[PDB]
């Protein structure tokens, strides 16, 4: 659970890292 | 804790092989009863001497939602297990015979 | 907008640079396994159990043993001594390159025949090797046991000397077809020992006692005689005495270099999880290990470990700790205590060579380990499967990455028309 | 070497040395010589089970005990009659079917 729940959410970090480049891009 | 716990599994395995044959004498046994005070304090090493965030989770249990890290709209659901004694079972773990 | 594509690579060069790290894993993984499968096969083998050491008592008898001989005493007595028929030409030459048959005929033949081979053997030798040399070179050059050989009596006269090997089954029956001269030279019949060559030494076999057994070989390398042990001959010995005695130093070596590969396999493991524990917590520290948190190294592990506790091997150790290895508590690794496992050794071989190789087939925790092992290491396993996934989503990635160089361009362009 | 009929058989060895007769089992297929000289060299017991080749195609079963006179073995084959009629002495009275 803790270990694929977390490489998702290292996926779902590179998710939030992209939405922050898109909003770098909006700025 | 899964090092202890394979290496508790190779010790009462070890342990059931020769308490069912002859191999292990009662005097061998006494030294298997020495033997399961040294894995009780194994248990109790993998409990507490290891820590969790400069806390012992490993010796009390918090079953309890992480906080939320405000990149994500739903929270980090742990439900954290402790390797204890009393919770899983394993203090019942005793396979002294009868003298 | 150079920073702002550097910010989008931040995660994307994070995950080529731990592609490429992982690429390096998986290497060091498969040479880890490599190496461990190696040495796990060469522990595979029984014979290593079933191992002893012999000692004579005598300079004149040598022993040797091979793998499942029997310890125990024995009574060595040699009767007698096995040799090898030789014979003389009875006319001595003058030279060794003056002609032996008749140059007239331009293809003759000689034709051996024992007892021991079935097919004839025939050497052919044409015009102009009718020579002692070149008899001498065509017998020798057909390697087929008869070595010919010349002996200079004194000056000026010669002799030509055929000898077979050990034993009564090797007498010779020598003919000469298609030359008269050279058949008047070279002929004998060893069934009723007639011929024109006479016979410098009789062709024994070699008779021996062991243990109140008569034994009858060919030649001076008895090998039968107990079946596990090698006797050579010298002399005529008279109450010799071999001594063979059980040995477990190949199996204790093979213990050794084995539990060696597997800590060297965890030591790889855990380097390759490491981890850096930051305070701050803001971002990943930097050394961290790329196969962290992989079902690869996890899936290996358990794998593995889980053979210790074999069902297949019928043997009265169930468990491998029995033997004298103890896996540690901190860390994965196996140590050993030297009292225990040579007790083991020197008492349940039989129960040790059961546990760790067993029938080879389907028993033993030695052959589950190298299964499994295989089973992982191939294309088709789950290692490979997850490695291919990984490969597959870096060339989608890959594709997204020339998409978004396509944006770099558009937007490098959409500034510098804005600046 | 023994009969096919009978799928279990057992060869009983008896020394004064020993208290316990030992006892090896040989289920089906167990009966060729190589079967009865592994069967008897895995026991492990003291008693050496080994093979000699006299000349091509004739072989001999050869049983050798320790050193010491409290060692000699009164061999017996339960549960089969050639094997028993193969492999069968008695050291007390010095007659069997072995020499």
């Amino acid at each position: 659970a803790v270990q694929n729940r977390f490489n998702s959410a290292i996926t779902n970090l590179g998710n939030t890292v992209n939405n922050l480049t898109s909003a770098r891009s909006r700025i | 804790a899964l090092n202890e716990i394979n290496n508790n599994l190779q010790r009462v395995r070890e342990l059931a092989v020769q308490s069912a044959n002859s191999t292990n004498s009662q005097s061998d046994l006494d030294s298997i009863q020495a033997e399961i005070t040294q894995r009780l304090n194994e248990i109790d090493r993998v409990s507490g001497q290891t820590q969790f965030n400069g806390v012992k989770v490993l010796a009390q249990d918090n079953t309890l939602t992480i906080q939320v890290g405000a990149n994500d709209g739903e929270t980090i659901d742990i439900d954290l297990k402790q390797i204890n004694s009393q919770t899983l079972g394993l203090d019942t773990l005793n396979v002294q015979q009868k003298y | 907008l150079t920073k702002n594509e550097k910010g989008r690579l931040t995660p994307i060069t994070k995950q080529q640079s731990a592609n490429s790290a992982k690429l390096t894993a998986y290497g060091t993984l498969k040479s880890a396994l490599e190496k461990f499968q190696t040495a796990n096969t060469a522990l595979n083998k029984a014979d290593l159990f079933k191992s002893t050491v012999a000692s004579s008592t005598t300079e004149d008898l040598k022993v040797s043993t091979t793998a499942g001989a029997c310890a125990g005493t024995y009574k060595i007595n040699v009767t007698q001594l096995a040799a090898a028929q030789s014979l003389a030409t009875k006319t001595t030459f003058a030279t060794t390159k003056e002609q032996l048959g008749d140059t007239s005929v331009t293809s003759r033949t000689i034709k051996i025949e024992q007892p021991g081979r079935k097919e004839p053997l025939e050497i052919k030798l044409d015009k102009g090797d009718t020579s002692m040399e070149a008899i001498r070179d065509a017998i020798n050059d057909a390697d087929s046991g008869i070595c010919a050989s010349i002996v200079k009596v004194k000056e000026n006269e010669f002799q030509l000397v055929l000898t077979a090997n050990s034993g009564t089954d090797n007498t010779m029956k020598i003919t000469v077809e298609g030359d008269t001269k050279l058949n008047d030279l070279l002929a004998y019949d060893s069934t009723t020992n007639t011929g024109n060559m006479q016979e410098l030494v009789k062709a024994e076999n070699a008779k021996l006692n062991v243990n109140g057994i008569d034994i009858e070989r060919q030649s001076n390398t008895v090998t039968d005689a107990p079946q596990g042990i090698t006797l050579t001959l010298t002399k005529k010995v008279t109450d010799a005495t071999v001594t063979v005695t059980k040995d477990d130093t190949k199996a204790k070596e093979a213990i050794k270099s084995w539990v060696d590969a597997y800590n060297s396999l965890v030591d790889t493991f855990s380097s390759l999880t490491k981890y850096t524990a930051v305070e701050p917590g803001e971002e990943a520290s930097d050394k961290n290990g790329a196969l962290l948190g992989d079902s690869v190294v996890r899936t290996i592990q358990t794998g593995i470990r889980a053979q210790f506790a074999n069902s297949g091997s019928n043997s009265a150790f169930k468990t491998m700790a029995e033997i004298g290895i103890t896996q540690d508590g901190t860390s994965g690794k196996l140590k050993i205590d030297d009292d225990k496992l040579t007790k083991v050794l020197k008492d349940n071989t039989a129960a040790a060579r059961e546990l760790l190789v067993g029938d080879g087939k389907e028993t033993g925790i030695t052959t589950k380990i190298a299964t499994e092992v295989k089973s992982y290491l191939a294309d088709d396993g789950i290692i490979d499967n997850a490695q291919d996934n990984v490969n597959a989503t870096l060339k989608s990635l890959t594709k997204q990455y020339l998409s978004v160089s396509n944006s770099i361009d558009e937007t490098v362009a959409r500034y510098k028309a804005q600046f």
